[PDB]
RNA sequence: UUCCAAGAGUGUGUAUGAUGAUUGAUGCAGUUAAAAAGUCCGUAGUUUAUAUUUAAGAAGCAAUAUGAGGUGUACUGUAUAGUUGGGAGAGAGAUGAAAUGUGACGACCCUGACUGGACGAACAGAAGCGAAAGCUGUACACUUGUAUGUAUUUUUUGAACAAGGACGUAAGCUGGAGGAGCGAAGAUGAUUAGAUACCAUUGUAGUUCCAGCAGUAAACUAUGCCGACGAUGUGAUAUGAUAUUAAUUGUAUUAGAUGAUAGAAAUUUGAGUUUUUUGGCUCUGGGGAUAGUAUGAUCGCAAGAUUGAAAAUUAAAGAAAUUGACGGAAGA
């Protein structure tokens, strides 16, 4: 029971600005439509209503929280590669 | 003198308690100079200080030897001749107790202040 | 805590230590320099962009696609300079609403109390403005009359 | 010094109710400030239960009941017994329905 | 400009009366105003009888009050028969 | 109003503050020039116009023995008080005294009402050695 | 919550045709653009003479298929709706923008 | 008569210092003893987070989440009062108990139709919104808050305020509209030694709307505004994450109980971190009474409001709490 050094319960405890180190909770990610086969840049948490590459449609929408997935269109966060 | 004040109040209501440790959410660079001076004589253990592109933080780690910490608000310019003065005001016995002035040879003991024949600006006290 | 009520609230964002340049980008750098020029030069405000530029497009910093300057920094080095900031601008703009609201219902002495709050929180960045030398000293916004 | 520790009535966070009337004497009491009672009585006494039976040209049927409310200022509410002095120690008992 | 509280009964002097001069007041300014034409838009209409007004640009006549251009009981009727 | 630079403020402030002293108001309008009673002195002298006696107030019971006088440097009439048994057989009318206070800064202390003042002497006679019997009046 | 509805109807349309497209005003400028053709539409304000107006719907059929709008206001609202020098009594059309004035 | 203190001295008195932490910078107090303007905005003076480049602030999105927040047009709810068509023929109404007043030109009761003015029952809470005073019938139009999420713009623009400015229940004034119930002033019937008071019957201004002046309340949480740290248990409003039909968790407000501190005490998450007294800034008090009274000045149509003494007086006035005695006080 270290302050300096949290174990990982009392991370899940704290507050996001309150952290020993300050880390933010967005990340973007890539949507895969179902019927057809496009790919499109997302984020974790949108403000507005994102729509397949092909097939133009309805695939986020704009929630209190995280975004809102339609339909069955699985998702992964990216990173850098270099 | 904000974040002095606001550092002292925070211990003496910890070292009365028996508390092992502490975390405050604010860093400056004259907290930094006052802990050193007192980690030198021995009143507390080690501490440290984490930059986080913010305010900073601040953890420090006790051993129970505090009686009272303080400031002084305003910071009176204190003359050589003075300091016999002060001394008898804010402290328990000739024994032991310090004193904290803003010299420009830096932040030191009211002994190195007479020593060397420097009169300053007064910060605070602790024994 | 607040300026003109009392609140304490903390629910802010916060932008990442250290960031460096994204390559998950699938349009080119110069096409994205082409549709932030017709942005600006249409009139929509630089807040608005800087929303529009993270959701359809893939990148979050605006500082990192450019040569390390920002994005009121940006447009100044190709012609399209900024005059008066934006946060006078719209608060002008809200001011007008509230005077048209006016002209029209008298009785209504709770948006009279309305208008004291936001006019006073234009003219103490205005006076700070004129200090600093970014507005020219001889300028006052445009209001409506009050007949 | 202080007698109770809500004032005379249980309002926090607002500035005003508007007022309501005794039904005995009929002076003008906050709405807070006030002592209200429920009762329910039906209209045939249990004494002519029996009575109506005989005279019934039904088979069976219900008896109804009817509710009502009160409002009272405290003069009137002490006077009529409604609500008594209590002990200072147990004075902090409250009895929800 | 040079009246503090008086304005136009000051033709009237030091007689009369106080509160007779303060009625004087009320009706001297809606009768000497001159105000927007309902016809062609522009501030002309002026007064020179009793129940008529003119304007100066268009010439088109208006029936109205004795002192004012529009009377309080004339323009609540108006709005009944809108609905 | 603490602060390092604010010498200007603190003794702008103090020296309002100041003025509720029940004793320091009465040195600023300088009452003891204007209402004073007897003048600037220790002692006074007089001429005797009448000898007549008070009652004290309640609960004690007695009759003092006073005498009305007419000062000399201001021109006033004031009352003063017999201070010894048997010592009003020497006053006459038409006559002298000498007047002195009784040490409560001003009031009346004792039983008598509204009196503030006694005599000392009576034509250059100590009435103190004349009630003990050392001189003889003439 | 702040939400303001946009406007919808030619009050939206018309400060869009000032900004964006080219236009003439007065009566004298609206007889000549009809006679040679040149007009696109059309605006009337509701303080015209009677004369003036049945004569521009009697020659705007003559013209070709130039339509007409009423506007339910003064000359004093026409330039408060969008910025005018002088108060107005029609307005001619010549070139338009980003307007959907037509398509409606 | 005898004893004590000082001693060639000893007492009495008028000023003026110390006693006084009852002028308080060091170093007083502001819920209840004297003391926080009714509530906000904002100039001069006072003051400031920084490892000198970044938090906070201001601007702007999403859920069109949530809310008796405000203003204006259109409808609607029963009840009291009054006009009128039918039936019927002696009392109706009030009080502790009665009297004046009231009804055979027909009340009171049960019915059929109409016109006006005021107000939104029961749901309705230790629940919500507002700077404060305040805010409950329905549908639209205009307009406005705080909080929660989040890789959005700018870069220090901050707190509190002499001069100045706005709002402010209830009465009270001038002008026009309206007037169902209630009702100061005035007049009658009882009670009484006496009632010009409580009781009852009448009855005018007012309370309703529009346009303006006026600026006082026990305007009370009798507790100025900003900033750092704090013990468990049961609740309430909004909302996010984990999780999935079973829960335990984040932020902002708020109600209550038990301990702990502090206090003269009642009481108490601040009224705590204090004689081991200091983070910043405005306003108020100095024994009672005379007295919020005189006088002068500034406001107002007026009533009146803000500022605000003294001469002569007096050893008390006051706050919290124990033991008795008393009640034309209540229970067993
Ligand atoms: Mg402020
Ligand atoms: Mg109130
Ligand atoms: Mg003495
Ligand atoms: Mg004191
Ligand atoms: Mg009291
Ligand atoms: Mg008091
Ligand atoms: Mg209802
Ligand atoms: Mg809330
Ligand atoms: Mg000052
Ligand atoms: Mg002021
Ligand atoms: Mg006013
Ligand atoms: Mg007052
Ligand atoms: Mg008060
Ligand atoms: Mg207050
Ligand atoms: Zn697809
Ligand atoms: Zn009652
Ligand atoms: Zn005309």
């Amino acid at each position: 029971f270290d302050l300096a050094f949290p174990t990982e319960e009392q991370i899940k405890k704290t507050h996001k600005t309150k952290n020993l180190y300050a880390v933010p909770t967005g990340y973007f990610m890539q949507v895969l439509c179902d019927g057809c086969k496009g790919v499109t840049l997302c984020y974790s948490h949108s403000q507005r209503d994102m729509n397949c590459k092909g097939c133009g449609e309805t695939i986020l929408k704009s929630t209190g929280g995280k975004a809102r997935l339609i339909g069955e269109c699985a998702f992964k966060k990216v990173d850098y590669s270099f | 003198m904000k974040q002095l004040s606001n550092l002292c109040k925070a211990i003496n209501n910890a070292s009365r308690a028996g508390k092992r440790q502490l975390l405050l959410h604010e860093s400056n660079s004259v907290t930094r100079d006052f802990l050193k001076q007192m980690l030198k004589h021995g009143y507390i253990t080690k501490y440290s200080y984490v930059d986080d592109k913010r305010k900073g933080k601040t953890i420090v780690w006790l051993n129970g030897r505090l009686n009272k910490c303080g400031a002084i608000c305003p910071n009176y310019k204190v003359s050589l001749d003075h300091i016999e003065n002060y001394r008898s005001r804010l402290l328990p016995a000739r024994q032991f107790g310090h004193l904290l002035f803003s010299t420009e040879k830096g932040i030191i003991d009211h002994n190195e202040c007479i020593g060397s024949n420097l009169g300053g600006s007064i910060l605070g006290f602790f024994y | 805590a607040k300026m003109h009520s009392s609140g304490r609230g903390i629910s802010t964002s916060m932008k990442p230590f250290s960031t460096m340049f994204p390559t998950w980008i699938d349009v080119s750098v110069d096409e994205i320099k082409a549709d932030v020029l017709k942005m600006n030069t249409k009139g929509v405000s630089s807040a608005e962009i800087g929303n529009k530029l993270r959701d359809v497009y893939g990148v979050g910093d605006c500082k990192t696609i450019f040569d390390g300057l920002s994005l009121s920094r940006f447009l100044e080095k190709e012609g399209n300079f900024i005059e008066i900031p934006e946060d006078v601008k719209d608060l002008v703009k809200r001011a007008n609403i509230l005077r048209k609201h006016i002209n029209t219902h008298s009785r209504d002495k709770d948006s009279k109390y309305r208008l004291g709050l936001i006019i006073s929180r234009l003219n103490r960045c205005v006076k700070h403005y004129k200090k600093k030398l970014r507005i020219p000293s001889t300028w006052k916004p445009k209001l409506v009359e009050l007949i | 010094p202080v007698k109770r520790k809500n004032h005379g009535k249980n309002r926090k966070n607002r500035g005003s109710c508007k007022p309501v009337q005794c039904d005995k004497c009929g002076r003008c009491v906050p709405k807070d400030k006030a002592i209200k009672r429920f009762k329910i009585v039906p209209l045939v006494e249990a004494g002519s239960m029996d009575d109506v039976k005989v005279a019934s040209i039904y088979d069976i049927f219900e008896v109804p009941r009817i509710s009502y409310k009160n409002q009272y200022c405290i003069s009137c509410a002490c006077h009529a017994r409604i609500v008594r002095v209590r002990s200072r120690q147990g004075r902090k008992i409250r009895y929800d329905g | 400009n040079g009246t503090k509280k008086v304005g136009i009964s000051g033709r009237f002097g030091a007689r009369y009366g106080s509160t007779l001069r303060k009625r004087m007041k009320k009706v001297l300014e809606t009768q000497k105003k001159t105000y927007e034409c309902r016809a062609c838009g522009k501030t002309s209409v002026k007064r020179d009888v009793v129940g008529i007004w003119t304007c100066r640009s268009c010439k088109i006549k208006f029936a109205g009050g004795a002192y004012a251009y529009v009377t309080p009981a004339g323009t609540t009727f108006n709005n009944m028969l809108k609905q | 109003m603490n602060g390092l630079f604010a010498a200007n403020d603190l003794i702008k402030s103090r020296k309002v503050k100041r003025r509720s002293d029940p004793y320091y108001r009465k040195k600023i309008l300088g009452t003891k020039y204007k209402h004073s009673k007897i003048g600037n002195g220790p002692q006074a002298k007089g001429i005797v116009l009448e000898k007549t006696g008070v009652e004290a107030k309640q609960p004690n019971s007695a009759v003092r023995k006073i005498v009305k006088i007419q000062l000399i440097k201001t021109g006033k009439k004031i009352s003063a008080f017999v201070p010894h048994d048997g010592s009003l057989n020497y006053i006459e009318l038409n006559d002298e005294v000498v007047v002195e206070g009784f040490g409560k800064k001003g009031h009346s202390c004792g039983d008598i009402p509204g009196i503030s003042y006694k005599v000392v002497k009576v034509q250059n006679v100590s009435l103190l050695a004349l009630f003990k019997g050392k001189k003889e009046k003439p | 919550s702040r939400r303001y509805s946009k406007a919808v109807g030619l009050a939206a349309s018309l400060p869009l045709v000032v900004k964006t497209g080219k236009y003439d005003i007065g009566f004298k400028s609206a007889l000549r653009n009809v006679i040679t053709k040149k007009a696109k539409c059309i605006v009337v304000s509701s303080s015209l003479p009677s004369v003036k107006r049945k004569q521009l719907e009697y020659y705007c059929v003559l013209a070709g298929g130039i339509p007409l709008k009423f506007y339910e206001g003064t000359n004093n609202a026409l330039a408060n709706l969008c910025e005018l020098k002088y108060r107005t009594g029609v307005m001619s059309v010549l070139h338009e923008g980003e307007s959907d004035l037509l398509t409606e």
